[PDB]
């Protein structure tokens, strides 16, 4: 549970510095390769653990004909996960597509939350 | 740890019995209870052995008996309530050489003789340890080594200094079938003897591990293929993506 | 039966993931394929990549790790050595 | 594309020479299994009853 | 509906091993609990049929097992089953506990699930400790020994603690005797704590080596699953033929074949494999009380993993980095053994020392950095700004 | 295994509970036939019947 | 929703404890199952406690007891509770079992609620049994006899299991070590037993003493019967304290102050009371494989009871000709327990036949009889024609 809003944070900041972002990125990079994952048709927004309110409220919120698509690449990895195999090559997700199509709304809904929880606890000085 | 304390690594040796298909060679157990029997007996209980269990492995049903009648055991009280002995029966266990703990290390210089029922199970090695100990005291403690008063020295004990003086010189036990009674043949048999003592079980426990594996390999592999077959349809199964109208 | 506490899993026809449209299965029956439905041929070129792909993961820390063994194993078989009861007298008080 | 186009399972299928071989080789692999198993579990069972049969240090027939 | 789901009894049967809809992607690592279920019930099945003839009186105790051994028809295959099964029972554990690891089971909603595992795998080592004491040979006086000692570090009472625990002077008769109950008490704790641990795994369900949603493509435990969980079983039980027939000892110390004698420890004192990476962590601290704290915080720091990882998905599956160290943290805790086995000797020690750390630090520090890294390698990654 | 070999037998079904128990009942003593005799033949002058032959008292 | 609802574990202990809607008229009959759990809990525990100071060793057996009771700290008070209670643990059973015939809760759809109760009952026999073979003294060795003989009744093989069961000659050392062994695990299953016990009991809920449907007036578990049960608890208790501490072998027969001899049987062979109506059963049948079956009979015959009912209501309550034979069967079943303590003498054994008919007839035939009849009354006892 490191906040999404809190991973915004860091990885803003490394990506406007131009300074980090030439550093950090080529590895980033480098990194979203090793993964194997989008050899399992898989974007990254589906690999995000879900069994949390937050992502209840960010799924519920997802477009319809966009959950369709998760829906079939996620069925598509166990498919083939359990054909303890890679997709033929051209399936693979390819580096433009890899696009974080969820994370408006887990930020959308974490920005929501901690605004409730302030509001909860709001304090007062007479 | 010098290589002193820890005593040389016995060598491996090639026993009779060394293999998963292996029975012991009872001819050679047979002759080491002779060579148990003229030898350490002197010193040594075989306590957890009970003279039945010789018969059919070593021995024939009277030459038990026979060795079994030699000693006394104790026998419940006549009509007076006054004790008394009796020979043994094939259901005892081979005596000590001595009545208590105390007695054993009166003839010992205070040593404590390992009763070797157990022997070749309660040591690393077992089996070239055991040979090994036995044909293994050189003739002068090494150069520097200095030994204490009824002390001897071995490499492979730790450290040497085994209260166990030299038992095994050549031809002391007259080897009733007629084979060379060496000190390195004298020694292969005890242990083989001794072997059997602390596993009885032997030659039926890797019969049986025979069967069991031989069984159980094959429900492997069947089962294995039967896997295969009942998760054909999963293993085959085949998707496919049709994007659809959006109206909902 | 009294409320049960939400989780994540249900039963079939409940079983709580998202509303599934588009995808079309097909499959054959397990009588209706060769017994050996693909062994040993092309089946293997996998049992090296199915490697590859991870060794090493494991090789890498083994090594590591290995090695980091040995090395000390050796230097305690010296330091107990007749050539090493020097650098022990020191090393040890 | 259409549904109805079906996928190619050309490569698991077997050629017609019998559609029986995927059955036939099935059940003795099952039936061996079977076999074995219940020859084993038979022994298992056999091994523990026979646990209490009379010790081996005990049958003073005297 | 049918008869397995109406009936009160063959219900549960079927919710938990007919009709249980697994995810479609689960592997051969998910077959451990099967296989833990098995040992458990070996352990059980042997243990009381040995028991019959087992005798719990320090005099007779270790004779009693030799007569097992000896003279009770079978019983050498009902010893060395006991025995090498304990072993297989402790590997295989270890397995699922690692699976469990790797593909970071530990992680919510399955925290309690993890949590009772760490109380069976409490209740096991105590367990199978007290089987152990019951042989009473060397390694069984001795080992029996010092862990009754381990409530000494109890501050004041500690002592009494001890004494009390011996029922005397020394480990002595009134101990081994307690240690035979307690052994017969205990595997059933653990059974009935395999149930919450099973209920806890129902509620959820398994997870999948992908570390996403099983919800999309479930398919039922019968027959797949009990089909696969066979090959497995089967698997297990030839091993441990191989050990129980050819092997019987290659598992187990020497030393215990010699009767238990309270004036003389011996001196080659290596204690259980499964074991071992504890009796070094123990050893690695020149301190009395805060040694025990830190052998008994060696499994308790494991209920932290579910706040420490900070990741953002279940899986090292598609964590290299993740990968990498969790396999730094399997083979340090092999070495760790390696060390509980050599002697108290350099660089030994000194090695030993740097593991324990390598070990905690691990829980607490690597998997907590290295996860909140990843979770930054995952977003500039990709996206443009 | 043959198509031909099994169907003769069986058909077209597998084997049935109490066939499988007779062939277990059966392969039990066919076994342990075997496999005794293959041990006691390659450890064959060793077993105390081959030695029990040659000693005599 | 709450969280004792929520959660895995404590939800179970809500809705079989705090939450359950119990009928709203149920009386103090009810609070049997309820201290029938208690007696299971009392014999585990004092059980385990006392076996860590005892030895099945067929010498030290006896004397080992006569340890727990000479040595022990408050070991005394561990036997004469274990055993008085273990008798109390049968008074409540029957008593549990009576009130399940009276209001006739035997009827569906608690059939197999019902059904296991026989198991369990079964089991409870099974046990205490054994647990009297594990004093070793005179009603034990002999008692230890008779059961293991009652095998032989079975055609050809009977014999041989019971020189099986035996592991030799006679009722031997293999014998009172597997007997302890058998004790020990029995308890467990029943246990387990219990719960599927109170899972039957879950799912359609108690009855009441009026026979009528319960969902129309229910209230929860907590706090009435919590605090109604514990009134039959505290009580239970006391003349459990005043057996255990004032009268401690009102209940047990001096015999067994004795060393077991295998060679001399004793002259006054009363069993244990609970046992004593099937003793009497046993006797009354002048023929061996029979008189076995017809003890066995005795308790299985149970099982019928649910058609042999014919009624068209559940309970005696309002059931004149029903109550009367009702207290026909319990009076009957206490006589043939007084001719179990009389010696095979006249006009006992005579007695005993015929209450032993009575009994079978209870069950078989007065019954199905009387409620038919008692259907009939019901009918023409109002209507016009
Ligand atoms: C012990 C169970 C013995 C018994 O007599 O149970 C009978 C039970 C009756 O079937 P049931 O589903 O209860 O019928 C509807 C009535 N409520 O039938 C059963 O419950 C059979 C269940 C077999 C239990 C196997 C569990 C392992
Ligand atoms: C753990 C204990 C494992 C030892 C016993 C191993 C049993 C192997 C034999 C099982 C044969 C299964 C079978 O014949 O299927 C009938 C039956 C259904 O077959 P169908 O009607 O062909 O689907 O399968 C079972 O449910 C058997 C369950 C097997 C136990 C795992
Ligand atoms: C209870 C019945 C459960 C069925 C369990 C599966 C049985 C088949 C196992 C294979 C055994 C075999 O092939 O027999 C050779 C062999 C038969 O010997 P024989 O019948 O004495 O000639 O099996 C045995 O000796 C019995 C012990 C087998 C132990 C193998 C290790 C597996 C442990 C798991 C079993 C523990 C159960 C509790
Ligand atoms: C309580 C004490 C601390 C925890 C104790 C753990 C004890 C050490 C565990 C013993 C070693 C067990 C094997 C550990 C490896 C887990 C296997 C695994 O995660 O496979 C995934 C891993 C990759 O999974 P994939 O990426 O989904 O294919 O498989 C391997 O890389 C090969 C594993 C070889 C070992
Ligand atoms: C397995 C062997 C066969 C069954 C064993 C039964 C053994 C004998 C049972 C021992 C005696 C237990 C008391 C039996 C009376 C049941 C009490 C009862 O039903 O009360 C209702 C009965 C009338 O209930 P009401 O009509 O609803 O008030 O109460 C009485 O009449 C007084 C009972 C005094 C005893
Ligand atoms: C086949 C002949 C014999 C064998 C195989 C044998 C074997 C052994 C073994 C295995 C030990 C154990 C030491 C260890 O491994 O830690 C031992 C010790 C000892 N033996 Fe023997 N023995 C034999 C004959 C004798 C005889 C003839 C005597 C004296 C008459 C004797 C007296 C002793 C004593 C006093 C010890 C105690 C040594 C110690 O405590 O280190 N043994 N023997
Ligand atoms: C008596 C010992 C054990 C038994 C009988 C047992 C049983 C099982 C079974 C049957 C499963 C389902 C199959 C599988 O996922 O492997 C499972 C999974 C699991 N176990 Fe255990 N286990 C035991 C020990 C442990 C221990 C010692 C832990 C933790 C310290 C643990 C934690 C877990 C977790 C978190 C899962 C879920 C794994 C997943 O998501 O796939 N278990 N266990
Ligand atoms: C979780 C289950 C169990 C574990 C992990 C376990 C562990 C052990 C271990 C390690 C030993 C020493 C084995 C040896 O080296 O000889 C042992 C011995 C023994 N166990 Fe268990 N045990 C378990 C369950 C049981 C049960 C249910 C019984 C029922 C009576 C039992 C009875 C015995 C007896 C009589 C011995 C002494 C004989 C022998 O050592 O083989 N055990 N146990
Ligand atoms: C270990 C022994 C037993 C335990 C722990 C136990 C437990 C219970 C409990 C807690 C109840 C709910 C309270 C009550 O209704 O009394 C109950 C009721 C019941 N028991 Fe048992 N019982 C045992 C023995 C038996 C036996 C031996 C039988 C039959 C042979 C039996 C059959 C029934 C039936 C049919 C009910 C439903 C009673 C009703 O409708 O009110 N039980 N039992
Ligand atoms: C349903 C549960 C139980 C019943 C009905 C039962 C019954 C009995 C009975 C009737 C006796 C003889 C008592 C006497 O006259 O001295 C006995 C003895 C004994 N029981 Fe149990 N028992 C049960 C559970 C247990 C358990 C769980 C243990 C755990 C070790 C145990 C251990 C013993 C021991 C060591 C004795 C001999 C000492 C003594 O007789 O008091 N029992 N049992
Ligand atoms: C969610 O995913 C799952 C999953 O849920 C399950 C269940 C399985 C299958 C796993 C199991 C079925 C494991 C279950 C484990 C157990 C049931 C262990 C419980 C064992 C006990 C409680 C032991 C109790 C044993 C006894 C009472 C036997 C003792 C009786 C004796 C000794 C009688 C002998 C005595 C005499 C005198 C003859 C999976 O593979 C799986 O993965 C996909
Ligand atoms: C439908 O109507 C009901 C109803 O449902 C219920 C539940 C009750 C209440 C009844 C109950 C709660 C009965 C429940 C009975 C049980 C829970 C019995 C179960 C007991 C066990 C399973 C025993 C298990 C015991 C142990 C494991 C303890 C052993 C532990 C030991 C010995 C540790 C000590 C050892 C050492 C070394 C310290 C009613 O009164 C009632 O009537 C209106
Ligand atoms: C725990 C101890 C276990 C001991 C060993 C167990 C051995 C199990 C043997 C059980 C054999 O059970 C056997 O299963 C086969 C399926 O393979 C059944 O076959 C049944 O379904 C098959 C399809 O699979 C059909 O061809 C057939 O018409 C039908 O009868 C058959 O009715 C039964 O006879
Ligand atoms: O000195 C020890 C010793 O320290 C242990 C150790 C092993 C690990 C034990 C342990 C206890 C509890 C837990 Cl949760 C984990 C490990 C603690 C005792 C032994 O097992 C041992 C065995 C035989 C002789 C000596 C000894
Ligand atoms: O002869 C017997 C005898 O027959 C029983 C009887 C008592 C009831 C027993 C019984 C066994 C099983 C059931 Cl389901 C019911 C009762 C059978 C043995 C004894 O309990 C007994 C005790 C002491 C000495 C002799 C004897």
């Amino acid at each position: 549970p490191q906040s999404f809003t809190s991973i915004a944070r860091i990885g803003d900041y490394i990506l406007k510095s131009p300074v980090l972002s030439k550093l950090c990125v080529p590895v980033a990079n480098q990194f979203i390769n090793l993964a194997g994952y989008k050899k399992l048709g898989l974007k990254f927004d589906d690999l995000i653990a879900e069994e949390n309110p937050i992502m209840q409220t960010a799924l519920r919120r997802l477009p319809e004909d966009e959950s369709y698509a998760r829906a079939y690449r996620i069925i598509r990895a166990h498919q083939t996960e359990l054909t303890h195999h890679l997709l033929p090559r051209n399936e693979w997700i390819k580096a433009q597509e890899d696009v974080p199509y969820l994370l408006p709304y887990i930020l959308e809904a974490e920005a929501a939350a901690k605004e409730k929880d302030e509001l909860d606890n709001i304090e007062v000085s007479k | 740890m010098t290589a002193a304390e820890h005593g040389l690594h016995a060598p491996a040796y090639a026993w009779s019995h060394n293999g998963p298909f292996e029975t012991f060679d009872h001819a050679s157990i047979r002759r080491g209870y002779q060579v148990y029997r003229e030898v350490c007996a002197a010193c040594h209980s075989l306590d957890r052995v009970a003279w039945r269990t010789l018969v059919g492995v070593s021995h024939t049903n009277e030459e038990v008996r026979n060795m079994a009648e030699e000693f006394e055991y104790d026998d419940e009280p006549d009509e007076q309530g006054n004790p008394k002995k009796r020979p043994g029966k094939l259901s005892d266990y081979i005596p000590g050489p001595y009545p208590n703990e105390q007695a054993a290390r009166a003839a010992n210089q205070g040593a404590l003789p390992p009763d070797l029922s157990l022997i070749v199970k309660a040591r690393h090695g077992g089996c070239d340890y055991i040979f090994s100990l036995l044909t293994g005291y050189p003739d002068e403690p090494p150069a520097g080594v200095a030994l204490p008063p009824g002390s001897n020295y071995n490499p492979y004990f730790p450290g040497g200094s085994i209260a166990m003086a030299r038992v095994l010189f050549d031809d002391m036990v007259e080897y009733e079938d007629g084979t060379p009674a060496t000190t390195s043949q004298m020694a292969k048999d005890v242990t083989t003897f001794l072997n059997w003592c602390a596993e009885p079980e032997h030659d039926e426990r890797k019969r049986l591990g025979l069967k069991t594996v031989i069984i159980l390999s094959s429900l492997y592999l069947l089962s294995i293929w039967v896997k295969k077959f009942k998760w054909a349809g999963i293993k085959t199964r085949k998707f496919v993506f049709n994007p659809p109208k959006p109206r909902k | 039966g009294p409320p049960s506490g939400k989780t994540y899993m249900g039963w079939w026809g409940h079983m709580g993931g998202p509303k599934q449209k588009g995808i079309t299965s097909y499959a054959v029956s397990p009588y209706a394929q060769k017994p050996l439905q693909g062994i040993f041929h092309n089946a293997v070129f996998n049992s090296f990549r199915r490697f590859k792909s991870q060794f090493l993961y494991v090789l890498i820390p083994a090594g590591i790790y290995w090695y980091w063994w040995k090395n000390g194993n050796e230097y305690n078989e010296f330091l107990y050595s007749k050539a090493g009861r020097e650098e022990l007298e020191r090393v040890n008080v | 594309k259409s549904t109805y186009r079906t996928p190619n399972f050309d490569d698991v299928l077997k050629e017609n020479n019998d559609a029986d071989k995927g059955r036939s080789y099935a059940y003795f692999m099952v039936g061996a299994m079977g076999l074995l198993s219940s020859a084993g579990a038979k022994s298992t069972v056999e091994t523990f009853i026979s646990s209490m049969t009379a010790t081996a240090d005990v049958l003073a027939m005297a | 509906m049918a008869f397995r789901k109406s009936n009160v009894y063959l219900s549960l049967v079927n919710s938990y091993i007919i009709d249980s809809p697994q995810p479609s992607s689960i592997n051969y690592w998910w077959n451990m609990g099967s296989l833990l279920g098995l040992c458990l019930v070996i352990q059980i099945v042997t243990g009381i049929f040995m028991a019959m003839h087992y005798s719990s009186n320090i005099e007779l105790a270790f004779s009693s097992v030799e007569h097992i051994m000896r003279d009770v028809h079978n019983g050498y295959i009902l010893r060395y089953l006991h025995a090498n099964g304990a072993s297989f029972f402790f590997m295989v554990m270890f397995m699922h506990m690692a699976k469990g690891l790797y593909y970071g089971s530990y992680r919510s909603p399955r925290v309690t699930l993890w949590n009772v595992g760490v109380i069976i795998f409490i209740l096991t080592i105590a367990t199978a400790f007290l089987g152990y004491c019951c042989v009473y040979g060397q390694m069984s006086h001795w080992g029996a020994t010092v862990i009754t000692n381990l409530f000494s570090a109890i501050p004041f009472v500690g002592n009494d603690i001890v004494s009390w625990l011996w029922g005397g002077f020394s480990v002595s008769n009134p101990t081994i005797q307690r240690f035979f109950a307690l052994h017969y008490l205990v595997p059933f704790i653990i059974a009935a704590m395999v149930i919450m641990h099973l209920m806890a795994l129902h509620i959820h369900g398994s997870s999948n080596p992908l570390g996403i949603t099983g919800n999309l493509d479930r398919i039922p435990m019968h027959s797949y699953f009990i089909f696969k969980d066979l090959v497995t079983v089967f698997l297990f039980m030839l091993i441990l033929a191989l050990f129980v027939f050819y092997s019987p000892n290659t598992l187990g110390h020497p030393d215990n074949y010699i009767p238990g004698n309270p004036l003389v420890t011996p001196a080659s004192i290596v204690p259980e494999w499964y074991l071992l990476p504890f009796y070094a962590i123990l050893r690695s601290i020149p301190d009395k009380l805060l040694g025990v704290i830190t052998m008994f915080a060696a499994i308790l720091v494991l209920l932290v993993l579910p706040f420490t990882d900070r990741s953002v998905v279940r899986g090292n599956t598609f964590k290299v980095l993740s990968k990498f160290f969790f396999f730094i943290f399997v083979f340090n805790f092999v070495l760790l053994g390696q060390i509980g086995a050599c002697h108290v000797e350099v660089p030994y020690v000194l090695m030993g020392q740097i593991a324990t750390f390598i070990y905690f630090a691990y829980f607490l520090i690597i998997v907590p950095v290295i996860s909140t890294i990843e979770n930054v390698l995952f977003y500039i990654g990709r996206v443009n700004k | 295994s043959f198509s031909s070999l099994y169907k003769t037998f069986f058909k077209r079904n597998a084997v049935f509970v109490g066939t499988i128990f007779a062939g277990a009942f059966v392969f039990q003593t066919v076994f342990d036939t075997a496999i005794t005799s293959w041990y006691e033949n390659h450890n064959k002058g060793k077993l105390w019947k081959d030695v029990k032959a040659r000693i005599a008292a």
